[PDB]
């Protein structure tokens, strides 16, 4: 029954920064609150228990505070190994419940995506399906929006995307978005357009092609 | 001493059950609760239940009651989690973890601090059978160039299970490559793209090949990527 919330959902910070994350329980849990760190492909690790007790071996730059419903995790001077997702968990009562996580990623200057478009291959089209790909390359921050348009008509429900992990050299993200239609539909329309919206762009950018060129 | 070592990855059909093991160090087994927590891909953490291994006493989250059985065996120092009537919804990494009730002396469950975790066991639930990918070119064009460089790639489509590996020109080309995380399509098969940016002048002379391996099906596809008239 006890719902756990976290804010912000994500934070951008630099090495040396002080970072504070908050957790909230839907009712009072006294000090029965734990914090965990998780990195990609790895198990959670315990940092803080009893709201403010530091787990043995955990660096003293991590610290927790709060009691009742409102709680704080503070990383006082962030190190490269601290970029990760942080989760809270109420340890008060069944069912044990976790907050949704706060991702701390690497701050750099804003970088607009380079936007490229790829029509479907000859090979694929013969086999009866058409995949159109839109690449958003080397951008920051993470937040971005792709919209697909086909003869200027907006599309919904027929596209999928994924995003790379933040690049260890340049701290950017890349994103791939795939539009999938049958060969029958694909050959009805002409203009396939990817329209991208992002902080680094002063207005949304469109890349497109004409089927059969 | 403290170690929680879990069994290997599983692929199951809808309707079947899976039984995951968590082998523990003797002191951990003897003194503490072993809790189970799962995490669906891209998602948060969800408590399933826990057990007092020396007694076999099990408490389950309401959500899983009727489908989950947690057991333990002292002669192997191991805890087991069995989830029945699996669905695609149950695709997740399944963790075992030790609950440590410090600073409280009495009782096994509260406070429910999970102080050590196993490595996780991925369970993928899907009706699909093993299948190698179809690999399509993502052709460089005048619509994939910025300044003096061109983007090109490979679409690695309709394979099961994860993973595939993609290299470029048999490994000689690493710089500026982005191989994206696979998405699960509505068909139950994965799909992935891999892209690379290169100098546009090279597209005259330099051929680019993606090398796609899918170990589960013993398949390998080398796909030559060629410019398009677009």
């Amino acid at each position: 029954a006890i719902r756990m919330t976290q804010s912000p959902s994500s934070v951008s910070a630099s090495v040396g920064d002080r970072v504070t994350i908050t957790c909230r329980a839907s009712q009072s849990i006294s000090s029965w609150l734990a914090w965990y760190q998780q990195k990609p492909g790895k198990a959670p690790k315990l940092l803080i228990y009893s709201a403010s007790s530091l787990q043995s071996g955990v660096p003293s730059r991590f610290s927790g505070s709060g009691s009742g419903t409102d709680f704080t995790l503070t990383i006082s001077s962030l190190q490269p190994e601290d970029f990760a997702t942080y989760y809270c968990q109420q340890a008060n009562s069944f069912p044990f419940t976790f907050g949704p996580g706060t991702k701390v990623d690497i701050k750099r200057t804003v970088a607009a995506p380079s936007v490229f478009i790829f029509p479907p291959s000859d090979e694929q089209l013969k086999s009866g399906t058409a995949s159109v790909v839109c690449l958003l390359n080397n951008f920051y921050p993470r937040e971005a929006k792709v919209q697909w348009k086909v003869d200027n008509a907006l599309q919904s429900g027929n596209s999928q995307e994924s995003v790379t992990e933040q690049d260890s050299k340049d701290s950017t993200y890349s994103l791939s978005s795939t539009l999938t239609l049958s060969k029958a539909d694909y050959e009805k329309h002409k203009v396939y357009a990817c329209e991208v919206t992002h902080q680094g762009l002063s207005s949304p950018v469109t890349k497109s092609f004409n089927r059969g060129e | 001493q403290v170690q929680l070592v879990q069994s290997g990855a599983e692929v199951k059909k809808p309707g079947s059950s899976v039984k995951v093991s968590c082998r523990a160090s003797g002191g951990t087994f003897s003194n503490y609760v072993i809790s189970w927590v799962r995490q669906a891909p891209g998602q948060g953490l969800e408590w399933m239940g826990g057990i007092i291994p020396i007694f076999g006493t099990a408490h389950y989250a309401q959500k899983f009651q009727g489908r989950v059985t947690i057991t333990a065996d002292a002669s192997t120092s191991t805890a087991y989690m069995e989830l029945s009537s699996l669905r695609s919804e149950d695709t997740a990494v399944y963790y075992c973890a030790r609950i440590n009730t410090s600073p409280i002396l009495t009782g096994y469950y509260f406070p429910g601090v999970h102080d050590y975790w196993g490595q996780g066991t991925l369970v993928t639930v899907s009706s699909a059978s093993t299948k190698g990918p179809s690999v399509f070119p993502l052709a460089p064009s005048s619509k994939s160039t910025s300044g003096g460089t061109a983007a090109l790639g490979c679409l690695v489509k309709d394979y099961f299970p994860e993973p595939v590996t993609v290299s470029w020109n048999s490994g000689a080309l690493t710089s500026g490559v982005h191989t994206f995380p696979a998405v699960l399509q509505s068909s139950g098969l994965y799909s992935l793209s891999s892209v690379v940016t290169v100098p546009s002048s090279s597209l005259g002379t330099q051929t680019y090949i993606c090398n796609v391996n899918h170990k589960p099906s013993n398949t390998k596809v080398d796909k030559k990527v060629e410019p398009k008239s677009c």
